[PDB]
């Protein structure tokens, strides 16, 4: 059982860094194009 | 021992919309016959005063070719270059100041926006 | 005095357009309709607006104003025995004006400007008086309201008003400089209320449940926290805790709650609930009910109105108990406002800063000595409710550091009808040292040895179970079956407690001291028997298992008698055992 | 078993005719009626 | 009628028009293109510059030229009537039975107002749904809101389709004694297929359930925005029902998924940023307003129960869509795979199945008396039903004590007959009498979450119906 | 356009005994494959074109590998259809689009492929459809996506990607076509997850629309038990309206025989969990007995060898004899097992050889094999008493 | 490295078992190079020296410090090269790539200094197509007597199967070659577990007129057999050995020596004769009967030798 839980937290945890990767790519994109789109008005 | 009550209001359901349909076919009877009797140029004018209260600025009074005698002194004097087009019988079509926005200001428009608001007191005159 | 018209409705809750003077974190009427609204973003000429209802119906054009001020409540009196919503708003004159549905752009006043109070001046022109002195005196629902000047207002005594009998709105103090100081006043929400001092938990918040009296104390100002298991009674616990303890005020906060919360927040505490003397519980107390298709920012500003509201009372010369009903549903509150300001994730989408505002709002409790020199005490216990039953959540983890004292829930606990279903393992409790000394000089002075024998005794029975089921309980020996017995005597008869007796309900510390007194000279006197050779079961039928079993519902003044005589025939057992 | 059903028919036919009829007797007031407002 | 022309920008479902000041938020607006088709469109932003327009529909016929708009509408509204009773409608407030127009009595906003708190009141009848399990261990209450749980191959519509034509209410079994309570169905439809839809209309006409019943149809290849309007528009109608003629309305929501997975796309389309799993941070408040508008009040007579169906996306329960289920409801009805593998139905799991409200919905006045002690004794006699047929298999049941075998021999006889009541429908008074029958195979005494009154006066009975009649 | 949508009442032969028995389609119904690389989805396709029962077939390679295209094109000239004997690619038709092709012409593709399937089915023929992908669809819209400069949805994929699968599943259907003419189209949809994930959203949005999903494992596929189909992921919808064709066409108790074995499957599922912590000696004989029955199932019944010249295709008939037989040699041994017999005499039974032998025997000879092992099972465990 | 370097320098076909063809012409091997280190650089330069085989073989080398954006080129280069040669000259040639891991690299790295939309872990979202513009590129022709043969070498970062670069190749390829840890530690050589491995176009290369025709049951016996092998394994592992019954032990016999004898070669080459004779005295220790998917006269004809025949 603790070796279950142990596996358990790990995925978990890497599932999170790789949600977060992706969500923060996203917004920094979109802030990217918002600006650019902006500067060319 | 159901079925019945349900067909039974059905049927009444579908008589009752067939005749709200035909009370409908006579009103657009009674709208499409209008250009005969002498009316039609205070129709027409009330139509062109209200496109044109309506759209601050226009720069047309679009119109049909048989409709210029009521409507050509009016759009003169508001500053306007009307035109004529075969289309939008019964009504006129104002043209906004920048050229991408109009009003079409047709009989059957207003009649078929306000059908739904008519339906209420076309059933409780016609049932109540 | 700010006011501009619409540009950009991007959306929901989303506004913008020139309005040049506007500050910061203003509460906003907007539109024609007037729809509430704060401003969360300066820029220029324009500034965003954020709107608590949804926007849909508005169009670019319409007028949009500031009233100048963050957001606030209305300290004054006539708030006893009211009902408001997350943002403070009466509830049932909104159902008397607009019907069972909550409009959108209704307007209403926190305190009714109708009627009439009885006034009672406290100073005479020429006087000095400073923020925070009291100056006037108001009866209502049996005790006197005082009236308070603001804390930011100094100044001396141009006129008062006699004695007569008012309204809210009548100015009854003006001060020599020209200020007219009213009955009531405003207080911004997420401002602590100044305090001259802050004292130490020195004395203790007496419940009245056996268990949290004794095993887990709360101190006066402390916090605790208890999970939210469904099938446990936490309303019993709840509404036995507000009409049985002792503090002065009741204040209830609920926020996001499910829907069906007034089945048991808005009938039994108008009807069911009576305190120790008087009538209705009501009378004495204050609620703030928000349900969860509310908008998000009244669930999220709920726990600061409720804190200040009890921070007034504080101030006020009482003692104010404050308990939140759910912090999940406000940190759901909070993820979705953050999913609105674009800030990025910490953990499982909860914004970064949610250990900073649990911080800020579980700090503001405590007692302390007011600033007219009065004394009183805010203590708090909020509830949490895990996700799945499971503490690793953030939520928990912040609130497990900031938490004095953490009671355990459990469905299973109750599952064999027993009542307080409060885990007496898992529990525990940081303001035993610091009240050891006061139990000592207002209870017994062996009172915490007993309390630490106890405890340990509960600690042997839990380590003897698995050596019991594995094997069969009356196969054991003398010793262990003795061990096994009292443990289910003492956790059958003291910490066990019905509520809705009108005896048991209530229990002072000295008569649970000497029920535990009573007990643990029983364990004596059989450790004695059966080391000298008498069995288990002659134990078991000795008659004073009967009557000290039976002390649960005995009143307080019969207690010493009882408990002398109780403690003979305790004498006149061990007589007959030897 | 079918003349609960037959009479349900004929009751059918019965309440059919008895709103069409009925309504056949209010049609020039209705007309006139949607003229007046539709036309302003 | 005012017409805006100028396109600007066209790309996926969104496009943009200028000088669109008299287009207020969340209008609807109609597009007449170069072929003169009539599309539908929703204003989702508005500025002085300029408007954006979302689209519902295909785009492949549009430019920058012959293409216009116009309004129709200030806010999405609903015109209903109380003759709607029979009717199926398409999501968007279409007739599709082949009947004319409905005439409105008011027309009405789709997101209702939200119910001042001290209007409602604690919930005390039940429901009989004719489901034994459901009537026996998770007893339906008025102005719940009661989930069911689904799988990927379970088979949810068929269950919903038997509550809704069997559903009713046991005036009688009160003290009301006789019929006086007008009751109906509104009956809601989100992403379904073609044989869904047509599963549904002949289930919905063989057994004339269709006259007293509602439908909003609402198919899996049509348009998303018109499967979000969907059930705002059902629970409007089922409130002004409700509260304007004292019926009793029982809304079924078939799916949540689907509608949770529209309202993620629309979300993404506007480029806003996702919460937690990808999916919108305020979903949790789009599912309290779809939820949490359904209760009893005070003053009146009517009452909205609610039943939202939704299948669990992969089995699991820590999805964020059953999560917040099950934040916001009242408990869950789990259905179990295992059972409808081994040919039982409906396969009602009653292990993990549980109800929040049911404590004060049995009883006497509002049941008979001992509803809540046999529904007690069953749960826990199930549990030990269970647990040694998984021990039997390792030691066998000749190692075994007599209670244990008495427990397998009525678990097998619970899962045959009692949870297996199959197309049949069946009465609260049948379904306690089951249970009592089912209980007499365990020895007396064993009962210890029932007081010996109701033991002698019903201890005894066999199954003597079930095998003997339909 | 279609005059009007048609219920599905009669099943679409696949030529595989555990999908036309256990997983059975409907006429006009749509069932998804997916799975990762090396299940074998390349075979189950081409068995599933060459042995089915439609008329017409429409293949649609979206972005897959050419040599199996290539090997296609040169292997059906050589074989004869099963309905009139003609060459198999006169009713074949195929859409080619290698991976190396451009990414643009994936979605044209198999839009080209079902709007001539819709075609076939008003010309009023049965059409089958073989979508050998669906993925790489989904993978070129991400791609247009990715210089279209949009807010991507979940995992890099467009918002409308739901919409557009659905419409494309839609199509299907049993229909009466303008002219008042019966037809329909049969989708076989393959979704190639990136990983073996079956939680990808794509795979997802389509168990929310197809009514028949089949799934397939890595573990049955390192074993080589093709068709390697996961029988607990997989489940079908249109088992339950098929009972009448069944009683008229095949056998009256053909569907009480199958939920038998489904039965058997259920209870050895249940099972393997104490078996995978106790070991199978621990376990009393009668248990031993579901065991090993399962195990003949799985390896006598579901099993197929897709290239065995005799046993590639298969009849429906064929396939309930068999079951039946293995459900009455079942019962028997538990009959004797209750008369004290223990299961290791059993296991060596001769009669499991003809067991199972049977299945490689032809179509026609079939029913004297049938008669003589039933005499033979029933002797079996009669003349021991 | 070493085991493509061997498997170079042995590939020849058997027209014998055919009759078609007598040239027996070698192979060409070509070698392109991404990112080599210098050790295995060396290594496979001496190799390929010593085989005499150098006067034929085109190398496009591209080491470690070389700059990183040229290694999107070399792979290209060398299948035009080799595909120039196999159809214009009917050369048979086999295609030796160093390293798909480090043309993954530079791909990720281009396509972020564009900022593309990635795919599962910042990967370009189009590198599907890439690879396919590569691997695509070989195979035969028909009417020509030339043979494009691509055997890539890449790395599992984890000893991982659901990375995105191991899971497009075998979405892109037919079938791979999988090594395992476990039997490496073991000091086995070469350490291909047969279970992961797979093949698409085994069906193909066998029959009656190409080897022998008892190939494809031999082949699935071995694998039911392994298969079971390591489920006994598995279960010993909890149950321990003493509950074994007689034909679990010979399961578990069968498994290990397969592992020690028919996969551990040390680099000696063999004929198919010779490991079909070894895989049927492996296969003679399981029970006659337990042979269920093999045919009674190859049984008749093939069973019963014994391993200590082959070698004492």
């Amino acid at each position: 059982i603790p070796g279950i839980r142990a596996q358990i937290r790990f995925i978990q945890q890497v599932l999170e860094q790789r949600e977060r990767e992706d969500t923060f790519r996203l917004k920094r994109i979109k802030g990217k194009i918002e600006a650019r789109e902006a500067e060319e008005e | 021992e159901s079925a019945g009550e349900l067909l039974v209001a059905t049927a009444r359901t579908q008589a009752r919309g067939e005749v709200l349909e035909e009370v409908r076919r006579r009103v657009r009877e009674a709208l499409e016959a209008l250009p005969q009797k002498p009316e039609w140029p205070e129709v027409v004018r009330k139509l062109a005063l209200e496109a044109l209260e309506a759209l601050p600025g226009a720069k047309a009074l679009v119109a049909n070719p048989e409709d210029l005698p009521h409507l050509e002194a009016l759009a003169r004097e508001r500053g306007v270059e009307l035109q004529a087009e075969p289309a939008l019988r019964l009504g006129v079509r104002a043209v906004g100041a920048e050229g991408k926005t109009q009003v079409e200001n047709s009989l059957l428009a207003r009649l078929d926006r306000a059908w739904d608001a008519l339906s209420s007191k076309v059933a409780q005159a016609l049932w109540g | 005095m700010i006011q501009g018209v619409i540009q950009k409705i991007a959306g929901p809750a989303v506004i913008a357009k020139g309005m040049l003077g506007a500050r910061m974190y203003d509460i906003c009427k907007v539109g024609e309709e007037g729809l509430v609204g704060e401003i969360i973003r300066l820029d220029g000429d324009t500034a965003f607006v954020q709107v608590y209802e949804d926007t849909s119906g508005l169009k670019v054009g319409e007028p949009v104003v500031s009233t100048g001020l963050p957001l606030a409540v209305e300290l004054g009196p006539g708030m006893l025995n009211g009902i408001y919503d997350g943002i403070q708003r009466p509830l049932e004159r909104i159902r008397e004006k607009t019907g069972i549905y909550i409009t959108r752009g209704v307007v209403v006043h926190a305190l009714d400007r109708e009627k009439k109070w009885a006034w009672t001046p406290m100073v005479k022109p020429g006087d000095e008086v400073r923020g925070g002195m009291v100056l006037g005196t108001v009866p209502e629902f049996g005790f006197t309201h005082k009236i308070l000047v603001p804390p930011d207002v100094r100044g001396r005594v141009k006129e008062v008003k006699p004695a007569g009998e008012y309204t809210v709105e009548e100015p009854v103090v003006v001060l020599e400089d020209g200020t007219e100081l009213k009955m009531y006043h405003t207080w911004p929400v997420r401002r602590a209320r100044p305090v001259q001092r802050k004292l130490d938990p020195n004395t203790p918040f007496l419940t009245g449940m056996r268990i949290l009296d004794v095993l887990f104390p709360v101190a006066m100002g402390g916090t605790a926290a208890i999970p939210g298991p469904f099938g446990a009674g936490k309303s019993v616990t709840q509404q036995s805790l507000a009409k049985w303890s002792n503090a002065d005020v009741v204040v209830y906060v609920g926020c996001g709650e499910r829907g069906n919360e007034m089945t048991d927040v808005l009938v039994e505490f108008p009807e069911l609930t009576d305190p120790k003397t008087g009538g209705p519980l009501m009378h004495r107390t204050v609620l703030i009910a928000n349900t969860s298709n509310m908008p998000v920012a009244a669930r999220e500003a709920s726990i600061y109105v409720g804190v200040t509201i009890a921070e007034y009372f504080r101030d006020q010369g009482f003692s104010v108990a404050l308990m939140a009903d759910s912090t999940s549903r406000w940190a759901e509150a909070l993820r979705e406002i953050s999913s609105r300001l674009e800030e990025m994730p910490a953990e499982e989408g909860y914004p970064p800063y949610l250990a900073a505002r649990l911080a800020a709002f579980y700090e503001r409790a405590g007692k302390v000595i007011t600033l007219g020199g009065e004394e009183g005490a805010v203590t708090i216990v909020g509830a949490v409710s895990p996700p799945g039953g499971d503490m690793s959540e953030p939520v928990t983890q912040s609130t497990l550091r900031i938490v004095g004292a953490f009671w355990r829930l459990d469905a299973s606990l109750a599952f064999r009808r027993h009542f307080p279903a409060i885990n007496w393992n898992g529990s525990y409790s940081l303001f035993t040292s610091a009240l050891d000394p006061w139990y000592r000089e207002n209870v017994a002075e062996d009172y915490p040895e007993l309390r630490d024998a106890i405890s340990e005794l509960l600690q042997r029975e839990a380590g003897l179970q698995e050596i019991v089921q594995l094997v069969g309980p009356d196969a054991l020996q003398d010793a262990e079956r003795l061990v096994i017995e009292v443990g289910r005597i003492i956790r059958e008869d003291f910490l066990q407690q019905n509520a809705y007796h009108e005896v048991d309900a209530y229990c002072s510390m000295k008569k649970a001291y000497g029920i535990m007194k009573m007990i643990l000279a029983f364990y004596k006197e059989a450790e004695a028997a059966i080391k000298r050779g008498v069995s288990i079961d002659e134990i078991l039928q000795l008659p004073v298992l009967e009557r000290i079993g039976r002390a649960r519902y005995v009143s307080e003044e019969e207690f010493p008698a009882y408990f002398e005589e109780a403690m003979k025939e305790i004498q006149g057992a061990f007589k007959a055992l030897a | 078993t079918e003349a609960l059903l037959a009479r349900y028919r004929e009751r059918a036919e019965a309440e059919a005719k008895a709103v069409r009829e009925k309504a056949m007797a209010r049609l020039d007031e209705a007309v006139a009626l949607v003229l007046k407002e539709v036309l302003p | 009628k005012k017409e805006y022309t100028g396109i600007t920008y066209i790309s996926g479902p969104l496009l943009f028009v200028e000088n669109a000041k008299d287009l207020a938020y969340g209008a609807i607006v109609d597009i007449k293109d170069g072929t003169g088709r009539v599309r539908g469109g929703q204003v989702i932003e508005v500025s002085e510059e300029y408007a954006v327009i979302q689209v519902f529909e295909e785009t492949t016929g549009l430019d920058l030229a012959t293409t216009s708009v116009s309004l129709v509408e200030d806010v999405a509204r609903l015109g209903v009537s109380k003759e709607m009773l029979g009717r199926r409608f398409n999501g968007i407030g279409k007739p599709i039975d082949g009947l004319p127009p409905i005439t409105p009595e008011k027309r009405l906003p789709i997101t209702g107002l939200p119910l001042n708190p001290v209007a409602r009141r604690k919930p005390e009848q039940f429901i009989q749904t004719g489901i034994s399990t459901i009537d026996v261990m998770n007893t339906l209450v008025r102005g719940q809101k009661l989930p069911i749980f689904s799988g990927s191959g379970l088979p949810a519509n068929e269950i919903a389709a038997q509550i809704a034509r069997q559903a009713t209410v046991r005036p009688d079994l009160s003290g009301e004694g006789e019929k006086e309570e007008p009751f109906a169905v509104v009956f809601a439809a989100m992403g379904i297929t073609q044989r869904e839809l047509s599963y549904f209309i002949q289930e919905f006409e063989r057994t004339g359930a269709l006259s007293r019943s509602v439908l909003f149809l609402n198919k899996a290849d049509d348009p998303t925005i018109e499967r979000i309007l969907t059930p705002r528009m059902a629970l409007t109608v089922a409130e002004y029902l409700a509260f304007e003629h004292d019926y009793h309305v029982l809304v079924i929501l078939t799916d949540m998924t689907n509608y949770c997975e529209a309202l993620r796309e629309i979300g993404a389309a506007r480029e806003e940023i996702p919460g937690r799993r990808g999916y919108p941070g305020y979903m949790y408040t789009d599912l309290a307003t779809i939820y949490e508008r359904a209760g009893v009040v005070e003053g009146k007579k009517g009452s909205v129960t609610q039943i939202p169906i939704l299948s669990m996306p992969d089995d699991d329960r820590t999805h964020p869509i059953p999560d917040l289920t099950g934040y916001i409801t009242e408990g869950q009805i789990q259905l179990s795979r295992e059972l409808h593998r081994k040919g039982i139905y409906p396969p009602i799991d009653p292990l993990p199945s549980l109800s929040r409200l049911m404590n004060n919905g049995v009883g006497k006045g509002k049941t008979r008396e001992d509803h809540k002690q046999v529904s007690d004794q069953l749960y826990s006699a199930y549990a030990n039903g269970v647990d040694i047929r998984k021990l039997v298999a390792i030691i066998g049941e000749d190692a075994l004590t007599e209670n244990d075998r008495r427990y397998l021999q009525f678990a097998d006889a619970f899962e045959r007959f009692f949870i297996n009541q199959g197309q049949q429908n069946r009465s609260i008074e049948e379904s306690l009498q089951i249970a009592w029958a089912l209980l007499s195979m365990l020895p007396q005494g064993e009962l210890k979450r029932i007081s010996k009154d109701h033991i002698g006066k019903y201890y005894g009975q066999k199954l003597e119906e079930i095998w003997g009649a339909p």
